[PDB]
RNA sequence: UGACUCUCUUAAGGUAGCCAAAUGCCUCGUCAUCUAAUUAGUGACGCGCAUGAAUGGAUGAACGAGAUUCCCACUGUCCCUA
RNA sequence: CCGACUUAGAACUGGUGCGGACCAGGGGAAUCCGACUGUUUAAUUAAAACAAAGCAUCGCGAAGGCCCGCGGCGGGUGUUG
RNA sequence: GAAGACGGUCGAACUUGACUAUCUAGAGGAAGUAAAAGUCGUAACAAGGUUUCCGUAGGUGAACCUGCGGAAGGAUCAUUA
RNA sequence: UAAAGUUGCUGCAGUUAAAAAGCUCGUAGUUGGAUCUUGGGAGCGGCCGUCCCCUGCUCGGCGCCGGCCCGAAGCGUUUACUUUGAAAAAAUUAGAGUGUUCAAAGCAGGCCGCCUGGAUACCGCAGCUAGGAAUAAUGGAAUAGGACCGCGGUUCUAUUUUGUUGGUUUUCGGAACUGAGGCCAUGAUUAAGAGGGACGGCCGGGGGCAUUCGUAUUGCGCCGCUAGAGGUGAAAUUCUUGGACCGGCGCAAGACGGACCAGAGCGAAAGCAUUUGCCAAGAAUGUUUUCAUUAAUCAAGAACGAAAGUCGGAGGUUCGAAGACGAUCAGAUACCGUCGUAGUUCCGACCAUAAACGAUGCCGACCGGCGAUGCGGCGGCGUUAUUCCCAUGACCCGCCGGGCAGCUUCCGGGAAACCAAAGUCUUUGGGUUCCGGGGGGAGUAUGGUUGCAAAGCUGAAACUUAAAGGAAUUGACGGAAGGGCACCACC
RNA sequence: ACGGGGAAUCAGGGUUCGAUUCCGGAGAGGGAGCCUGAGAAACGGCUACCACAUCCAAGGAAGGCAGCAGGCGCGCAAAUU
């Protein structure tokens, strides 16, 4: 069944720490402990071994991704940014 | 109506009582909330105890007094203002008198010049407040 | 959409009526539609027609005279009684000497007086007069 | 009118009258069979077959020149697709659509017109399972439809 | 009672809140409530000696060997001692 | 044929006695303060004090900010940015 | 074969709690409506002297003012290569 | 209760008077295209109206020579519908007979013992019954488990039979099951000016992502030359010999996408306008493609939803709620002016409201004209470009389909303003949803619910009140626009 | 709100009423339990408890008009022991 209206992962934390900060904690939480598909491998095996490195349980290959995702919104555009200044350089 | 279909009775019935609530004729009296404020209870007359002689202002075009009677019903204990009619009929009525009550004519609203004023007296010790104008019977004292 | 083949036929008859032109097309066919017009006919408020024969719902073109004031549909059918019927034609026919409620009986559509001498009533299917 | 549009476009193929074959086509009813094995064979719909044939070999209607329809003729050979050849696409669109907010979680109009052909599915379904050629347990299933393409 | 007006006057004249509060001298404030009786308690009222906004204001579930008041239950705390 | 711990229900029964010793939360309606857990004057104050997360200011791009040292091409922050 | 008694049974009834409907008190607070002539202004109606109005914000003795976006129920059916 | 067509099934309203959910999706609900039996016979009163017929297979007679008809019973896609028969207390209602002296009533009475009443109709639905077979549902054979045939066989095995005595399988009769072949014209309506889907070339400020440009504005670096600049109804605060404003070069940042830009297009609405790329979507048109009713409208439920607002992160050029000042003023915590906070911008969540308006629900039908326009297609002299033709663009003349609109008129409607939709409405019924019921109180209180909050959705009553309101008319008025006249105006 | 037969108004629809003499149901102050009998959960039968009230020589006894009359109360509202 359905054990929480609207806490989660957050229940843990009982009536402790305010609301608002259980909200935006919860956010993080369901992220940093969420599995992700290993790009390399395709498995949903990419867990968080501690802050910024991720690791495959199947391809044994770790990642340094961000502290509570895989990928970070920043590092995404960087990426995409560098590669559109290395077709330039390289013309 | 609007739907029409050979199968649509319920439609038809269910919308016609839903939409008769905003009618102010039907939610007044099948609402028990108007009964449970009319003063009289549903009753046509009331008897009541006179416990003062209010002399009413009438409304702004037409200026004088309207000599009616803070009226105390036997039944409720609820307090009324009571019109009593015709020129002198008053001096007939003294404080503590079952003088029995009726409505003015619009079924529980205030009548011309009086204001708020929605009964009038009819008898006054069972005695007809017609009888004591005409001058039939004398008030027993 | 099209939900009453017969209503969407007598409405564009009337509406030719009202303006007065010779003859009127009517796109879809039904049965109901040559039975309603038939009956008309017989009562002679229309000149006779001709079913245009399509591989589909056929389409009429009917020669119209200026004798028909109103071709009306009653959607629903109403079933009628003979105990009701006179109830029906009090408040749908001009008077009660010319006007026709046609209604669809077992012994086949049939105007209020046919149905009356068969002693047969039925789903009421529209009126003219 | 249309279905999930405001158009009300009169646009549609118009047959003529006479249904009898036509007085010049060398095609008989059991070589346009085995010219729409030869076709069904190369992985193409009912829809694309009858194109293919009006086109390049003048066979204005299969159900004129044979007895029976493209789909019951595929049908009753066996080379049919399994789910409905319109259903397929509606399906093979959604799949289409939602592959597109992978990436596109902005796109609101794209996640609208994904409910109307969502909708649709689910509607040629309960079309589908009364008619029985879906099964009764068939069920459109956003997670697994990708692979059935 | 004073929305309003007049004058004096500052760097700006205390806003939103809250209150005889752990902050109110007068004071056992005034009203209500709790009592047989309440300088206590709570709820209100604010011209507030001397409330008030990160010198943070107002709230506040959960928590407390924190500070109060009342009720039930209990009882040698007591009647009144053995 | 080997069973090993329970659970529920019933009958009868005792001087209404049975969690029989032992073990083992009084409760409720409210106000004030501090969110909480944590800490504190060893030897009179465990608190409303301190801390705390959250919040917000400030300094500094290293020849720098903050700080140490009698001294130095000294030292801490700093295996730092 | 009487009284009477054990146990069972139906079960009134009082005691306590809980829920529910109805009626009603209340310091204080804050609204509505009705008055023949209270105070302060003039918000609206004429481009009502700042067009009006809508939604949403914040502010102000008071009507109201102002930001943002809409509307014409506008004070323009129109503005010319 | 009628009046009240002011509860509207008959039969009301919803552009502006009260009223169409902001928008679309969507399940119940309601509603759903056309299509399958008609043609003749045979008698009837004067070309004409009428009765009658277009099932099948053991008992008994008008019987007849193992064959023939008529009649009693069991039977046969079904329901709704309609008609019929039944059963359906009286009293009451309707109504027959009837001088209570009339009448309300009563069931009595009437003839010179006799005669005669004390009927009948109605009795919503639901149930029973016998027709009718239009209408509206509904059924069959499509991996033929197919109707109809006799054949081959498998078994439990009536009783018609082997003198009376016993047994067997037997013939024989039903019940269930298989192996065959034969047979019917062997079986599937149509392809909606319903819909979905494929396809073709397109089209569009449709949507998303990245990219790119443009000037302006602001700030800055420097270089000039200088005393003012700025702002206004007039000023002042404000900037300014510490070089302002101005002019010139650069640089930086964040906004915004002018003119072209239209009563033009696109989108469900909200909305959407620099270049180019990428992503999936879409209407319309074209269609001798495909499926074959899959549809319309929709309680509950769901997606989106301007601006403002809220939450966290980045940013903050301009503008700018609040705030500060300068004015104006009697006051001016306003309009005007100078500053300036949140906000305005972006990313990710919340909010769900607007005069979200066309104040006009959606689907379908029909009912005038005209010239345009946008889009697709089709056809038709000729000009122009790639010139070198062919096919294509750009014009030109139409036609067709959808689209935003416009003018026109006694289609018609409407209280009118106005409306080809607001028409096809007392000559009232195409389908369906939402919603109004005099004005206030009030979108209030209360309860529920959603939200961080703001608030959103749902939503009373007491009380009050004779009007509030719509459209149009005439005057009067205007710190509206025009046109006059006058030495009681001016020049 | 006992139901129905019916009643009032009524063009056609309806709308409203039906405690009330006929039919059916229910109940005898509130519940509950029984006895006798073919038939009762009977009340002009019984036994309990509750409410109410009666006579008493204070130990006890006795009660049930929503039967017909009548009284009191309640009331705008209804008859002769």
């Amino acid at each position: 069944a359905k054990r929480t209206k609207k806490v989660g992962i957050v229940g843990k934390y009982g009536t402790r720490y305010g609301a608002s900060l259980r909200k935006m904690v919860k956010k993080i939480e369901i992220s940093q402990h969420a599995k992700y598909t290993c790009s390399f491998c395709g498995k949903t095996k990419m867990k968080r071994r501690a802050v910024g490195i991720w690791h495959c349980g199947s391809c044994m290959k770790t990642v340094a991704g961000g502290a509570w995702t895989y990928n970070t919104t920043s590092a995404v555009t960087v990426k995409s940014a560098i590669r559109r200044l290395k077709e330039l350089k390289d013309q | 109506g609007k739907c029409r279909g050979l199968r649509t009775a319920r439609k038809l019935r269910s919308h016609r009582r839903d939409q008769k609530w905003h009618d102010k004729q039907y939610k007044k009296a099948h609402l028990g909330t108007a009964l449970k404020a009319n003063p009289f209870g549903g009753a046509s007359h009331a008897k009541g105890i006179v416990l003062e002689k209010v002399g009413v202002e009438a409304k702004q075009p037409n200026s004088a007094i309207r000599k009616c009677v803070r009226v105390q019903l036997i039944k409720n204990g609820k307090k009324i203002t009571a019109f009593v009619p015709n020129d002198g009929c008053l001096n007939f009525i003294e404080e503590n008198d079952e003088v029995l009550v009726a409505g003015f004519g619009r079924k529980g609203h205030a009548v011309g010049d009086i204001p708020g004023v929605r009964f009038k007296v009819v008898k006054v010790a069972n005695v007809s407040l017609l009888a004591l104008y005409k001058g039939k019977k004398e008030r027993p004292r | 959409v099209r939900m009453n083949v017969l209503a969407d036929a007598l409405k564009s008859i009337n509406n030719a009526e009202k303006r007065g032109k010779r003859q009127v097309l009517i796109r879809p066919c039904s049965k109901v539609i040559v039975r309603f017009l038939t009956v008309m006919m017989k009562h002679g408020y229309i000149g006779e027609f001709e079913i245009i024969d399509d591989h589909r719902a056929g389409k009429i073109v009917v020669n119209l005279t200026g004798r028909l004031n109103k071709c009306g549909v009653i959607s629903p059918r109403f079933d009628v009684q003979l105990k009701d019927l006179e109830k029906w034609q009090n408040n749908l026919l001009p008077s009660r000497q010319f006007g026709f409620i046609v209604l669809t009986t077992s012994a086949g559509i049939m105007d209020h007086e046919e149905a009356r001498r068969k002693h047969t009533g039925g789903k009421i299917l529209g009126f003219f007069f | 009118g249309r279905m999930h549009a405001p158009g009300k476009g009169l646009s549609q193929s118009a047959l003529p009258y006479r249904r009898s074959v036509p007085t010049w086509l060398k095609l008989t009813s059991d070589d346009v069979k085995e010219q729409i094995y030869k076709l069904a064979k190369k992985g193409l719909t009912p829809s694309q077959i009858g194109v293919i044939l009006r086109d390049s070999h003048g066979v204005a209607q299969v159900r004129f020149v044979t007895g029976n329809k493209i789909l019951r003729i595929l049908k009753s050979k066996g080379l049919a697709p399994d789910l409905p050849e319109d259903l397929y696409h509606l399906i093979k669109k959604a799949v289409a659509v939602r592959k597109h907010l992978e990436r596109n979680r902005k796109d609101k109009d794209a996640k609208f017109r994904l409910i109307l052909i969502e909708s649709r599915i689910h509607r040629l379904a309960r079309y589908y399972k009364t008619k029985r050629v879906l099964p009764p347990n068939w069920k459109y299933e956003s997670s697994t439809a990708s692979a059935l393409v």
